[PDB]
């Protein structure tokens, strides 16, 4: 259920309005720290020397209530981009004392507006503030869904209210933001509190947000609808994007005075609960991956390196991929033993890169549901699985599997197999090196042998993420290129990010490749339709397989395999994010690279504008042959 | 009684109310005083009646004699009522309606009906009667600074806006606002004084600490004066046969000015910023201001 605060602009004793908050079920408080109609002087005589106290004690609070239940607020009197010097001057001195005073309780937050289109002053200050010792503080800046110039009532009659679409001008608020974060340099102590109007904008305003920041979604009184009992309730429409934002766990304030003045103030709280309680509850993929959301990892690589027994594990607890294995293997064995040869052909089934063995158990289960012969093999180069494969075969499979513990490029194979059945597929598809494993290994296949799979290729999506090009960010690391996180691909479970066009295919491969001419290097380039204002941030891959005929695997998330939780998607991130203007064209060049040792990818953005090659001569990331 | 004096206001027959929040310390409350000995004033000791609001009061008026309109920080108006002896002050009405600090109340030319200006940019028109919002107005695009009532028009009123728009209104019109003031965007306004004698002028303070005269039927800036070096907080016309302006600041400094805005007295007795004015009834030539230095001065104009 939601995590959840009150906005006030008014606390006469912070100890009874802090009481009343958490008995109505509120698990923050947002508030002033000095007085909002308190305006104060720093500079002219007198007033600069006003008598203190300048607000409340900080002995009013334990540390505890400070550091956990109260979000501060800059004092709306405090204008850092005011058109007089002395207000500027003065509001510059007010802001870093405010913010100081924040520091000094240490809270876990403290709301700053975004209200007009000129913040510079204000992010200059914040930023100086930010530069002043590292402390944990986050600053929430507060900023509408719609401008509240574009909001108001058509009641002045020589300034009418424009009836004409106005599609950029309608985001003009996340222009307002993207300015602000953008002269903070990207600062991930600054992330946005979502103010939501009574009227919702064109989706494509509401679209603009995603990727974005948001710890805080503000909600007025004011937008709440009331049923006929008289509880206030929220459109279809402030539903949806209700939906939207729990799903990136955001923090709900409600600010504004009770409009429902027989019911309680749990009753706004109760709507919001009753809301996140009554959405369709996690699928199989949603709950496994429900703690990996946005977490970069660094690609597996299981030909360079050995899988730890946990890594095989997690692969094998995967039913679906496995039936679908199991299917592929069954009508392969039909299509080549005719019913009146089945105890006369025992086909030869050589796993390559067999780990602990599900595969194996795979192609018996396969054997026996087809009423064939098989011999298995399991080529598993890794000796610590080959260990359990071993343990097995002993315990269990018999002299039917002949456990091979090599390299399947190395392996001199007795006799030629009739299917030879891979796993070695990565989120990109051919970036684990099944190409160059399975190329090794198609000596010792019969020429009129299959390989499950036969095909596979990889998928590129464009993808806007000011959250997930911060994550790249801070993963520099001493001793090597200061930008060297932005030329490497990342496993991630993309979430809060946005698709900026369909995801189109990259770099096929087929098993056998019969070709005479093998060549395992790639350039592929793509054309992405843009149908939005964004901002570009990287590249997500995906990948599709045919395991045999009609029997395919994708991560695709149009055509993805349903329930199938051994893949997360890829992202190939871009150092300068590319600002992109609706039905603009997004570039893409993309090339598989190898020499005898390393395979590696190399990546750039040809328009609209041109973007650095990224991971030249594989410099920041290769992998191992 | 609370340090920060935020409202003075004279009854027809020569009462001081006092109007006053805590804007520093524990409490951040509100409290308003009757001291029919104005020499008497601050001191809580010899008061005629006073009384402990909620929460603090950004803007106070009369409403008649025995009324009191209060813009409380809580998002409410509060309509006081004197005693019938006028020992007590109780509580009238206090309707949660604004969503954040009501900033200025304004009592129209009928006394039946009030229009209130908060920090949550809506300005409400009042059933002082009733007690309900009869009109809830969204004119502006920033907090409402000030919202003054047509001394003898019910449906005509004055607001400001944070937005730098001066909105004359006329709830007759099924448009009711209109957006006036001179040429340029100039600073923003702080400050509306109607003229007393001539219902189709007005001047209104920026808070560059500008005051301009302005013409509303010729919607012109036919003049302005550099007053003060601070924002104007308030300005208030002397009851006068040709009339006084009084303007305060956050200079610290009461100015009063003739009808071509060029300065007549000045006082830097507070030491502390200048929030009210009101002039005696009695003696035209006493004025009396408050500040947030806690001090009830009475100034002798020539
Ligand atoms: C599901 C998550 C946990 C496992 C793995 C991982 C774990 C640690 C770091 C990086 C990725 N992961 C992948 O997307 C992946 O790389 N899968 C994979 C790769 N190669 C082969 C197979 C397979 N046949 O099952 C699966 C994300
Ligand atoms: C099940 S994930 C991929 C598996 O294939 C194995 N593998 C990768 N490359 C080779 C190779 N060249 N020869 C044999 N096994 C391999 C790895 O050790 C891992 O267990
Ligand atoms: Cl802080
Ligand atoms: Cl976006």
């Amino acid at each position: 259920r939601v995590s959840s605060g009150r906005d006030l602009n008014c606390v006469p004793e912070i100890a009874d309005t802090l009481g009343a908050v958490a008995k109505q079920g509120f698990d923050f408080l947002c508030m002033p720290v000095f007085h909002p109609r308190f305006k104060r002087e720093f500079i002219q005589e007198p007033a600069k020397n006003r008598p203190g106290p300048q607000t409340r004690s900080d002995l009013l609070l334990s540390g505890r209530d400070w550091n956990t239940l109260i979000v501060g607020k800059l004092s709306p009197w405090i204008r850092p981009d005011s058109k007089v010097e002395k207000i500027r001057r003065n509001s510059e001195a007010a802001m870093l004392q405010e913010l100081n005073f924040g520091a000094y309780l240490g809270l876990p937050a403290f709301l700053l507006p975004l209200n007009q289109e000129d913040n510079t002053n204000l992010a200059r200050v914040l930023t100086n503030h930010i530069h002043t010792g590292h402390h944990s503080s986050m600053f929430w800046m507060r900023v509408p869904l719609v401008a509240p110039e574009d909001l108001r009532d058509d009641i002045i009659e020589n300034a009418p209210t424009t009836h004409t679409e106005e599609y950029s001008g309608e985001e003009k608020t996340w222009m307002w933001w993207h300015n602000f974060r953008t002269l903070c340099d990207y600062s991930k102590r600054i992330a946005v509190a979502l103010e939501i109007g009574a009227d919702l904008p064109s989706n494509h305003v509401i679209d603009r947000w995603l990727g974005e920041p948001i710890k805080a979604a503000i909600l007025p009184t004011s937008i709440f609808l009331t049923n006929k009992k008289g509880f206030p309730v929220l459109s279809k429409m402030h539903q949806r994007l209700i939906f939207r934002l729990l799903k990136l766990e955001v923090q709900f304030i409600i600010t504004g005075t009770n409009h429902h003045s027989e019911k309680e103030f749990c009753s706004y709280l109760q709507y919001l609960e009753y809301l996140s309680q009554n959405r369709p509850p996690p699928n199989a993929y949603e709950l496994f991956a429900k703690g990996y959301e946005d977490y970069l990892q660094s690609p597996l690589q299981p030909l360079m390196d050995n899988l730890e027994s946990q890594t095989y594990e997690v692969f094998e607890k995967d039913p679906i991929k496995y039936s679908q294995y199991q299917q592929a293997i069954y009508k392969c064995l039909l299509d080549r033993v005719p019913e009146e040869e089945k105890d006369t052909n025992v086909q030869v089934l050589m796993v390559l890169g067999a780990g602990r063995g599900p595969l194996v158990n795979a192609s018996l289960r396969a054997a026996k549901q087809a009423d064939r012969r098989i011999k298995l093999y399991a080529v598993e180069k890794n000796p610590n699985a080959v260990v359990t494969l071993e343990n097995w075969q002993f315990e269990e499979w018999g002299s039917q599997v002949t456990v091979v513990s090599s390299d399947m490029r190395e392996w001199v194979a007795p006799e030629k197999a009739d299917i030879i059945v891979s796993e070695l597929l990565g989120s990109f598809a051919d970036n684990e090196l099944s190409p160059e494993c399975l190329d090794g290994a198609q000596h010792f296949l019969k020429d009129d042998g299959v390989s499950i799979p036969g095909e596979y290729t990889s998928f590129l999506a464009p993808i806007s993420s000011s959250k997930l090009y911060n994550e790249v960010r801070a993963c520099r690391e001493k001793d090597r290129d200061p930008e060297a996180q932005f030329e490497m691909p990342y496993v991630v479970r993309l979430h809060n990010f946005h698709q900026l066009s369909a995801p189109q295919p990259c770099f096929t491969f087929s098993h056998p490749n019969r070709d005479p001419m093998i060549d395992n290097n790639r350039y592929c380039t793509l054309e992405f339709p843009v149908e939005v204002n964004t901002v570009l941030h990287g590249f997500a891959g995906y990948f599709e397989t045919v395991l045999y005929q009609d029997i395919t695997l994708s991560i695709r998330p149009e055509t993805h395999s349903p329930g199938m939780f051994s893949w997360f998607p890829i992202l190939f991130p871009i150092k300068q994010p590319i600002t992109v203007r609706e039905g603009q064209t997004i570039c893409v060049r993309f090339w598989r690279c190898s020499n005898s040792k390393k395979v590696w990818y190399e990546w750039a953005v040809t328009a609209p504008v041109c973007s650095a090659i990224h991971n030249p001569t594989g410099r920041s990331y290769t992998i191992g042959l | 009684m609370e340090r920060q004096l935020e409202a003075a206001r004279y009854r027809s027959d020569g009462a001081l109310l006092l109007g006053a929040s805590s804007l520093s310390g524990r409490c951040w409350a509100g409290s308003l005083w009757l001291f029919k000995d104005p020499c008497a004033a601050p001191n809580e000791g010899f008061c005629s009646a006073g009384v402990q609001t909620e929460a603090g009061v950004a803007d106070l008026t009369w409403v008649g004699e025995r009324g009191i309109l209060v813009a409380s920080d809580s998002g409410a108006v509060e309509l006081w009522e004197l005693d019938e002896n006028e020992t007590l002050i109780v509580s009238k009405f206090c309707k949660y309606e604004h969503d954040d600090i009501v900033s200025t109340v304004s009592v129209l030319s009928s006394g039946t009906q009030a229009v209130s200006g908060s920090k949550d940019i809506c300005i409400k028109v009042w059933d002082l009667a009733q007690q309900v919002v009869l009109s809830s107005y969204r004119a502006h695009a920033a907090q409402v600074t000030c919202v003054a009532a047509s001394p003898h028009k019910d449906s005509v009123f004055l607001s400001c806006s944070e937005d730098n728009r001066i909105l004359l209104w006329d709830t007759r019109c099924p448009k009711p606002a209109s957006q006036i003031g001179c040429s340029a965007p100039g600073y923003l306004p702080t400050s509306l004084a109607w003229h007393p004698q001539q219902s189709e002028v007005f001047v209104f303070g920026d808070e560059n600490g500008t005051v301009s005269l302005v013409d509303t039927k010729s919607t012109s800036c036919v003049l302005s004066s550099a007053v003060h070096s601070q924002c104007v907080t308030g300005l208030v016309f002397s009851p006068h046969s040709v009339p006084f302006l009084a303007s305060l600041s956050e200079d610290c400094s009461l100015a009063v000015l003739d009808s071509s805005l060029s300065e007549l007295f000045r006082s830097q007795a507070h030491r502390d910023f200048v929030r009210d004015a009101t002039w005696s009834p009695l003696n035209h030539s006493l004025l009396t201001t408050v500040g947030w230095d806690h001090q009830v001065v009475h100034h002798v104009v020539p």
